[PDB]
This record gives C-alpha cells, sequence and structure tokens, in this order.
C-alpha cells in the first residue's frame, strides 16, 4: 500500500541534482551488479603510469529484465513528490505531494535514450541543469514507450518521426521562437556511444543511431532496422576497465523493449537561433542515476513547535 | 592556468587535475568551448571536434584525479588554449606551437 | 565563482522610466535564484525597493504603482537578466540601483525571510543622475 | 487545516491549525521476516522518543508555559500579534531550532523549579 | 579434470575402414573438434563443431557423435590419411581443453 | 588468418630457463587467441595453456603451474614462451596455434577452443 498525501498550496521548489536520494540508488546498483551477472573479464588499471589490474571469474547468461524498485525511507525521512506539469529539472512544484515510499520507478541502467522506465510532461520537459548551454548534457526523458523490436532492430519510423517533432517543438519553446532545428548523426567514442546499450533480453545489442537523427523540421515507413551488434567484450560501464561475457543463446536474438528517455550530446555552434543541431550520445551512469528519482527530497521531524504565549499553567 | 610550450608533430600531454581524487564529468575543450572530449563515468566520449583523431584521454588517471588529453601529430593549428573543465576551477592549459 | 553585474551608466529625463539589468554568471534560474532589488542615494544607505521572487512583479508598499520587476530569465548562451521598471523618474530618483542573486532552492540552512533574502552577491552599482 | 494546506505570513495560526490537528490528533518458506524487525526498531525509536518525552516539564500541549524566560534579548512579540497566521521554511528551520532551543531550556527550567522547590517547599 | 581415444594401436592396410575415437571424461555433446597430425608435424583441424567438417577437408573424414564419446569414421583409408588424431572439447569453463591420445594408421 | 613462425630448437639443461618465440604474420594479431601445444615424442597431447593476445592472459597447464611464463609482444607480433624448472620429458614440439576468434576488442566473440591454423613446431631437447 504505497503512502501519499497531497501537499496543497505548497509552492515547493525541487533541484534534480541536489536530491540525495539520488546518492543512494547507483551505490545499490553497483552493489548489486557486483554480487550480481559476472564478466568473464575486470580490469581495474590503478597506480598500485599505474598498474592494470585483473579479476577473472565466471560469466554465466540468463535473460534479464528490470523489476521495480520502490524507494522507502526509515522511521521518518519524508519524501515529498512534484507532480506539476511544466518541471525543468531545477524548477518549482505547484503541485507537491509527499510519500513515504516512492512511485513505481522501472530505473535501466542503460545509454543515451532511458529504456524502460517513467515519462515526461504532455510533449517531453526540458530538464537538464542549462537548456541551451553548450556546456551541460541535455537531460530530457519520453512521454510514449517507444517500442524497439530488436531480431539489428527494427526502429519503427513514424513514433520515431513523431518523438522526434515533439522534442523539436519543445526545444523551440524553451528557446527560439522561428528556428529550424534539424538533427545529426552521432557524436563520435566508444561502442556504447556511438551506438546504444540497452536490456535486449539479458543482452545489448548496439545499432549506431547515425540513421535515425537526420530530421529537419520547419516551423515557418514501416521499420528502420539499424545495423546492431552481438555484445561480447565491452567496456564496463560500473568503472573504468573491460568485461567478457558468455556467448548468446540465440542466433537471431528476439526482445522486447519500450525506450522512454532522451539525453543526447550536442554541437555547440553558433548556429545559435539560425539553426539548432543536435547529436545523440550521453547516457551517463552517473546522469541516468540522476534521472530517475528526479523528484524528490528527504525531511524528517520531532512532534514539536511554539507560539510564545503568556498562558502561564502550572508546569 | 598553465603554459605549455610544444613544437608542430610532437606527442604531448595536457592534464585535467582536479583537487579531489575522484574521476566526473569532464569536458575538454578549444577557445571556442567546443567539445574536444568527455567521459560519460566510464566511457571515452571524443566529442564534437576537428581534433578528434588527434586528442586521446587517459584511463588509469580519472581516479586519480587527472583527465588528461594526449595530442598526436602536433600542428600549429592544435596550438588552443584548451579549457580542461573539472570542479568549475577549470585549469585551462595553454599550449604555443609555431 | 559566481560574480555579478548589472547595466552601465544611465542618464534619464526628470519623469521617465529606466530599464536597468543584472546579469547573474553562474546561476540557471529565477526560479532558483529571486533576485530582491535595493536602491541607493547617491553617498547615502541602500533602501529595500522590492522583489520578483518566483517571478511576481512586486515593490514595497513605499515603491507600489511606481515600480515593478520583472527578470528575463535566460541560461547558457546567457546569463540570468534580472531588469528594473521604475517609472516617473524625478530628480528625486536620483539614485544607484542594485540587483542580489541568491539561492531560493537551498531551503534549511539560513538564506529567506518571506521574500526579503540574506544578500550574499551584489552587481557593480548604477549611479543614475536623472537630468 | 491540512497537512501542508495552507501558505501565509508568521505565527499564530499555525498554532490555531496545529491546534485543529492536534483536537483530532487521531484521525479516528512462507509470509515476512524482513518487515518485523523495522516494525520493531520503529516501535523502539518511538518509544526512546516517547519516554524522552515523558521526562519533560511541560506535558502540555499547544499551549504551555514551561519556566524558561524568553527574555528581551529574544522577547519582541507585540500582545496580539502573537496569534495570527504561520507558514515560511528557511525562515521556519531557524524558527524551528529557536523553539527547541527554548523548548530544552524551558523543561530544564521546570524541572529545576520543580526540583528545587521539591526541596524546598515542603507542602504538608 | 578431462581427451582420450579408444584405438591405441592400428596397424591396418590403407583402404580399410580405420577407427578413430574420442573419450571424454564428462559430456560434451556440442563442442568438439577434430585434428590431423602427421607425427613430428602440426595437426591438420578437420571436423570443428562435431557435425560439419572444414573448409578444405574432404567428406571422407564422416565425424560424428552426441555427448562425451565422438567417432571420426573414414570411408576409405586413403595414402594421406596416415597421421596421429586428435579431438578438443571447446565447451567447458575455464578453458582447459586437453587433445585426444591418437591413433596411428601406418602402412 | 594468421600465419606463425617460431624459435629454432634449442638444446637445455633440466632446472633451466629457456624462452620460445612465435612470430605471426597476417590478419588482426591482437584479435586472435594464440594457444601452445607442445608434443611429446609418441603419445598424446598435453594442453599447456591459451593466451588471448590483446587480453595478454595466458592460461597455463595446472601442472605447469610456475614453470612456464607464456609472454606476447603486440609490437613485434611475437609470442614468447618461458620455461623454467625443466625436466626429461620437457623435452617437446611446441605449437603456438593461430585460430579466428572474431572481435576481441569490438564485439561478438565465442572464446573459441577450436584451433584452424598453427606454427611450425619447435622441438626444445632438454639434456
Ligand atoms: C555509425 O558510426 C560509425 C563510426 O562513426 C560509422 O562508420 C563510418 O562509416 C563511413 C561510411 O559511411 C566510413 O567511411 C568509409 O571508409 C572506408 C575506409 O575503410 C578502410 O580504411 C579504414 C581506415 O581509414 C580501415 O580501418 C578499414 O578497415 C578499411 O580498410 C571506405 O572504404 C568507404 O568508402 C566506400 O564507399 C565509397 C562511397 O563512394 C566508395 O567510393 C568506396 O570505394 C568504398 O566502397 C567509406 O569512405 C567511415 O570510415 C566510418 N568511420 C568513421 C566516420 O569514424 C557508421 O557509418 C555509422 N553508421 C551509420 C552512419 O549508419
Ligand atoms: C550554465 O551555463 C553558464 C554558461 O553558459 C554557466 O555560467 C558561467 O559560470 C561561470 C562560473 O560558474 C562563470 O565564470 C565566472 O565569470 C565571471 C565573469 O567573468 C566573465 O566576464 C568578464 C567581464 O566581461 C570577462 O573579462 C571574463 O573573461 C569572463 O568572460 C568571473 O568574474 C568569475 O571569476 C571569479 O572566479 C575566478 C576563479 O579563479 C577568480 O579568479 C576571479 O577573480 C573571480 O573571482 C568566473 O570566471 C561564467 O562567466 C558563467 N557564464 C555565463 C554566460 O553566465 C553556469 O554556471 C551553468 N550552470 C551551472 C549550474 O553550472
Ligand atoms: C522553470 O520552470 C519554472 C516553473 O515551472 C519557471 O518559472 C515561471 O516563469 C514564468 C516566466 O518565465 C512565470 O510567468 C510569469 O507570470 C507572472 C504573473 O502573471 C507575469 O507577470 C510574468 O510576466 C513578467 O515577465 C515578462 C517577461 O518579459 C515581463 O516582460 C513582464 O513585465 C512581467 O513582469 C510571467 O509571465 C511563472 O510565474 C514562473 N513560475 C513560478 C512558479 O515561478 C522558470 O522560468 C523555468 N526556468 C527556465 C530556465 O525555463
Amino acid at each position: 500500500n504505497p503512502q501519499e498525501i497531497h501537499l496543497e498550496n505548497v509552492t515547493e521548489e525541487f533541484n534534480m541534482w541536489k536530491n540525495n536520494m539520488v546518492e543512494q540508488m547507483h551505490t545499490d546498483i553497483i552493489s548489486l551488479w557486483d554480487q550480481s551477472l559476472k564478466p568473464c573479464v575486470k580490469l581495474t588499471p590503478l597506480c598500485v603510469n599505474c598498474n592494470t589490474s585483473a579479476i577473472t571469474q565466471a560469466c554465466p547468461k540468463v535473460s534479464f529484465e528490470p523489476i521495480p524498485i520502490h524507494y522507502c525511507a526509515p522511521a521518518g525521512f519524508a519524501i515529498l513528490k512534484c507532480k506539476d506539469k511544466k518541471f525543468n529539472g531545477t524548477g518549482p512544484c505547484p503541485s507537491v505531494s509527499t510519500v513515504q515510499c516512492t512511485h513505481g520507478i522501472k530505473p535501466v541502467v542503460s545509454t543515451q535514450l532511458l529504456l524502460n522506465g517513467s515519462l515526461a510532461e504532455e510533449e517531453v520537459m526540458i530538464r537538464s541543469e542549462n537548456i541551451t548551454n553548450n556546456a551541460k548534457n541535455i537531460l530530457v526523458q519520453f512521454n510514449t514507450p517507444v517500442q524497439i523490436n530488436c531480431t539489428h532492430c527494427n526502429v519503427s519510423k513514424a513514433t520515431w518521426n513523431e518523438t522526434l517533432g515533439k522534442v523539436v517543438k519543445q526545444l523551440r519553446k524553451h528557446f527560439g521562437n522561428n528556428t529550424i532545428i534539424r538533427f545529426a548523426n552521432s557524436s563520435g567514442g566508444d561502442l556504447e556511444v556511438t551506438t546504444h546499450s540497452f536490456n535486449c533480453g539479458g543482452e545489448f545489442f548496439y545499432c549506431n543511431t547515425s540513421g535515425l537523427f537526420n530530421s529537419t523540421w520547419i516551423s515557418n515507413n514501416d521499420s528502420i532496422t539499424l545495423p546492431c551488434r552481438i555484445k561480447q567484450i565491452i567496456n564496463m560501464w560500473q568503472r573504468i576497465g573491460q568485461a567478457m561475457y558468455a556467448p548468446p543463446i540465440q542466433g537471431v536474438i528476439r526482445c522486447v523493449s519500450n525506450i522512454t528517455g532522451l539525453i543526447l550530446t550536442r554541437d555547440g555552434g553558433s548556429t545559435n537561433s539560425t539553426t539548432e543541431t543536435f547529436r545523440p550520445g550521453g547516457g551517463d551512469m552517473r546522469d541516468n542515476w540522476r534521472s530517475e528519482l528526479y523528484k524528490y527530497k528527504v525531511v524528517k521531524i520531532e512532534p514539536l513547535g511554539v507560539a510564545p504565549t503568556r498562558c502561564k499553567r502550572r508546569v | 592556468k598553465k603554459v605549455v610550450l610544444g613544437k608542430k608533430g610532437d606527442t604531448v600531454e595536457l592534464t585535467c587535475t582536479a583537487s579531489q581524487k575522484k574521476s566526473i564529468q569532464f569536458h575538454w575543450k578549444n577557445s571556442n568551448q567546443i567539445k574536444i572530449l568527455g567521459n560519460q563515468g566510464s566511457f571515452l566520449t571524443k566529442g564534437p571536434s576537428k581534433l578528434n583523431d588527434r586528442a586521446d584521454s587517459r584511463r588509469s588517471l580519472w581516479d586519480q584525479g587527472n583527465f588528461p588529453l594526449i595530442i598526436k601529430n602536433l600542428k600549429i593549428e592544435d596550438s588552443d588554449t584548451y579549457i580542461c573543465e573539472v570542479e568549475d576551477q577549470k585549469e585551462e592549459v595553454q599550449l604555443l606551437v609555431f | 565563482q559566481i560574480h555579478l553585474v548589472q547595466s552601465g551608466t544611465e542618464v534619464k529625463k526628470p519623469g521617465s522610466s529606466v530599464t536597468v539589468s543584472c546579469k547573474a554568471y553562474g546561476v540557471n534560474t529565477f526560479g532558483l535564484y529571486a533576485v530582491n532589488w535595493v536602491r541607493q542615494a547617491p553617498g547615502q544607505s541602500l533602501e529595500y525597493i522590492g522583489q520578483i521572487w518566483r517571478w511576481k512583479s512586486s515593490a514595497s508598499h513605499h515603491f507600489r504603482g511606481r515600480v515593478l520587476i520583472s527578470a528575463v530569465d535566460l541560461t547558457g548562451s546567457s546569463p540570468p537578466i534580472s531588469s528594473l521598471e521604475i517609472k516617473n523618474l524625478t530628480s528625486d530618483d536620483t539614485a544607484v540601483y542594485f540587483c542580489t542573486t541568491t539561492s531560493t532552492y537551498d531551503k534549511w540552512s539560513g538564506l529567506h525571510h518571506d521574500g526579503v533574502m540574506a544578500f550574499s552577491s551584489w552587481g557593480q552599482g548604477t549611479l543614475i543622475s536623472v537630468s | 487545516l491540512g497537512f501542508l494546506g495552507a501558505a501565509g505570513s508568521t505565527m499564530g495560526a499555525a498554532s490555531m491549525t496545529l491546534t485543529v490537528q492536534a483536537r483530532n490528533l487521531l484521525s479516528g518458506t512462507v509470509w515476512g521476516i524482513k518487515q518485523l524487525q523495522a516494525r520493531v526498531l520503529a516501535v523502539e525509536r518511538y518509544l526512546r522518543d516517547q519516554q524522552l518525552l515523558g521526562i519533560w516539564g511541560c506535558s502540555g500541549k499547544l499551549i504551555c508555559c514551561t519556566n524558561v524566560p524568553w527574555n528581551s534579548s529574544w522577547s519582541n512579540r507585540n500582545l496580539s500579534e502573537i496569534w495570527d497566521n504561520m507558514t515560511w521554511l528557511q525562515w521556519d528551520k531557524e524558527i524551528s531550532n529557536y523553539t527547541q532551543i527554548i523548548y530544552g531550556l524551558l523543561e530544564e527550567s521546570q524541572n529545576q523549579q520543580e526540583k528545587n522547590e521539591q526541596d524546598l517547599l515542603a507542602l504538608d | 579434470d578431462i581427451m582420450t581415444q579408444s584405438p591405441a594401436t592400428l596397424s591396418v592396410s590403407p583402404g580399410e575402414r580405420a577407427t578413430l575415437s574420442c573419450r571424454a571424461s564428462e559430456s560434451v555433446s556440442s563442442d568438439l573438434a577434430w585434428y590431423q597430425q602427421k607425427p613430428g608435424q602440426a595437426p591438420r583441424l578437420l571436423i570443428y563443431g562435431a557435425s560439419t567438417r572444414a573448409t578444405g577437408v574432404p567428406a571422407r573424414f564422416s565425424g560424428s557423435g552426441s555427448g562425451a564419446e565422438f567417432t571420426l569414421t573414414i570411408s576409405s583409408l586413403q595414402s594421406e590419411d596416415f597421421a596421429v588424431y586428435y579431438c578438443q572439447q571447446y565447451n567447458n569453463w575455464p578453458p582447459r581443453y586437453t587433445f585426444g591420445q591418437g591413433t596411428r594408421l601406418e602402412i | 588468418e594468421v600465419q606463425l613462425v617460431e624459435s629454432g630448437a634449442e638444446v637445455k639443461k633440466p632446472g633451466s630457463s629457456v624462452k620460445v618465440s612465435c612470430k605471426a604474420s597476417g590478419d588482426t594479431f591482437i584479435r586472435y587467441s594464440f594457444t601452445w601445444v607442445r608434443q611429446a615424442p609418441g603419445q598424446g597431447l598435453e594442453w599447456m595453456g591459451r593466451i588471448i593476445t590483446i587480453l595478454d592472459v595466458a592460461h597455463y597447464a595446472p601442472h605447469l603451474q610456475g614453470r612456464v611464463t607464456i609472454t606476447a609482444d603486440k609490437s613485434t607480433s611475437t609470442v614468447y614462451l618461458e620455461l623454467r624448472n625443466l625436466r626429461s620429458d620437457d623435452t617437446a614440439v611446441y605449437f603456438c596455434a593461430g585460430v579466428y576468434e572474431g572481435e576481441a576488442d569490438e564485439g561478438e566473440y565465442d572464446n573459441n577452443g577450436f584451433l584452424k591454423h598453427w606454427g611450425q613446431g619447435t622441438l626444445v631437447t632438454v639434456s
């Protein structure tokens, strides 16, 4: 029985960067992946210039699926749920509702686009630290579960054009009245940077999202089958190093996944309001960690408070 | 701020040293604040730049506080006041190649 | 690591309006950083005019109906620009204007009282001799 | 009134809204090992808080006059201004921390006057 | 914890259907390689996967079996079939895969 | 697909250190796991160890733990094999072997145990 009490007429502000509820989630997740699904290769370069260390263990593979994790607090420690519409991450909340435990959060450790998570408010929501600084990572979440069918991934085109259209209009509302925003191909980097890691039946297919971001939107269609990759050896996302796993049980791997989120990089030129250009990438472990628990804070109390009076009662 | 000399065609290293021994979200930039490279905590994100094939960061010193940048086949055009974006106290390194 | 910048030098006619600025480097938004506007008689003390907390155009009763505050929120390519509108600039309105950027998100350490917040930082100071 | 259902200038109606809430302070292999320990720790903490609540010198609610003089250095409250309206947060933690400093002093003073009179009275 | 072959000595004339086995210590059933190592030379891979031949290996090497015991069968012992054959598992973890015992097909 | 050329046959004493090279010219040298296969004269083979080049992790036989150090050089494309605490039966024809393992650096890699390509053999006699 999840408990929740709405707070009326409480103009409570919320910052998705100073939560402190966020602080414990990645610690629980890293400790869990360690006790958990194990690679056959562990690498930790450390100066003990540095000495590359290595830990070898077994790597069994099982069908994996994220389960919802609510976040409960000890005695006291009241948690507050922001439930407004216009939430830009570092913004106030008219509709606040305290909770004893968090909502049905379904997190997924992933790359650029958040998989199987929560939803934004009515189109998408630009919740990043800075909206149009060429120095911060864009933090947006989806509003519709974008179904991606991977066998290579048969990415739909109408839903992709619609999500690009909703995000492009929100970017224009945030910045640029009469502006054209065009999408560019990948930024460059590692496997998980150019391509996208996601839970596909336990495995991680890797499709470069460069054939998806080439849409020119104007202010004034069966399946985009991208080329994915069978995952056996990748850089570890927990820390700095590499991994190695067991071969898949399927040659053509079937999976059903709904992706909900939009975290990507940007060129950063100026190119300010003439045209806006954005590239895929991003999906930090530290930032996805902040992205799940973005509307809360923890406060506690003892039953007290005053009124200075002249009541004078004995004792 | 540090001034570093150099010559065309030299494997030069530009350090990005913080105060605390931790690996954080850093961003290597040129004088125009264009993303040279950075990280997603455990990956090497060679940002959109002209020195994509030249600049390269070291993996093992990120936990040691350093987020350097190694440039091979150095050029006069590769000489710039590179912005070491770390802990908001940026040790923007200077490079002289002529 | 945070510096505040106000508008430059401005000389207006007697019985006019003013539009001074308050640039805030290293600041995200007025939603998190409310700005309280305070004037100053040239050389004398500083009198609190009003405030723009949570994008609320207001001033004191002594300044009501003559001063309203708008704070154009920009971040990234441009710092948050807090403007100030004071109508009917008489010769008595010769003053040095001031803005103040302080966080509103931190809500349990000591920064504010019913809008009147702790003035941590200040801008340059705009001497305006209405002549 | 409500569990955070008002927004006004400070000091009194919070004594009144908390007065109404306090007037109606009651609102009236298989199955289990981890949840029970949390319930035990919660009741241990609550009861430890209650015995510490029990060793106090006020024992009264929302209108209480325990013996420490909220001196003129702290006293600036006008007579009728004491009970009007009160919400206000950063200001509140400082107000609430001030509430507790008077609380410990107050109960220590009533414990001191109760103890002092206890030694001195001696009330036949 | 592991490969051997059942025929130890086989002095058959070339043409006779020889015997080439593969004895293990544990069940595999899906991962076995075969080799053709003439004495003093390198092993020539014949069968990989235990159910399909290799590139360049003729159909005379009909290797089969499912489990721990396997058997490479030769239809006609050609004049190039004389060697010391081996078999290697590629199933368990960590890789500690030994080779077979060997059987000479001397004239 | 790689071609492998080893070092020459050397004569040693029981309880000494020897080093046996393995040059590999062909496809990507680091993506292919090399495997040293000794050849005892007459009987079945003894599995020594398997080394993935980019991982530079040389596996070793449980009985050979501490008497063999298989090193590798990615630059000169030469995999070395060090044998200390030698014995009489250590006289054998060693076979470093190359095999298409897929992409040990980028993606799909099944860590195959089978060996398609081989070396040239090296009878390191010990007397
Ligand atoms: C997802 O992300 C990756 C990485 O960013 C993209 O990869 C780039 O793909 C382009 C093609 O669109 C590549 O350009 C091609 O380069 C080939 C050279 O490869 C040889 O040389 C390299 C070293 O430079 C070796 O490593 C490699 O093994 C090869 O030996 C050319 O051969 C290609 O030319 C072909 O097409 C032209 C078309 O006119 C013909 O004229 C040619 O004859 C030939 O057939 C082509 O130029 C590029 O190198 C890749 N890497 C980058 C940019 O870093 C993916 O394309 C991207 N997915 C998308 C966009 O869907
Ligand atoms: C969202 O994005 C914006 C930028 O797009 C970020 O805002 C920047 O924040 C940094 C600090 O956090 C600001 O840096 C500070 O700039 C002050 C102003 O200097 C500028 O202006 C003068 C006058 O034109 C120029 O001469 C100068 O070159 C700069 O262009 C400086 O005074 C500050 O220096 C202080 O600290 C240093 C520390 O070494 C001392 O040496 C100095 O003496 C001084 O005390 C500082 O450098 C930057 O200006 C901001 N830019 C903008 C456009 O606002 C936001 O931080 C970001 N949001 C978040 C949350 O990070
Ligand atoms: C992040 O989100 C928060 C809320 O989710 C957001 O704060 C809101 O900002 C808007 C404007 O940006 C505020 O709307 C104001 O409402 C008042 C009351 O009617 C108006 O008077 C305001 O007009 C003033 O501003 C004009 C702008 O030029 C001036 O020209 C004019 O003279 C007026 O003075 C304005 O319409 C809204 O009240 C706040 N909401 C809250 C709860 O504070 C914040 O701006 C967002 N930040 C970013 C960076 O997007």
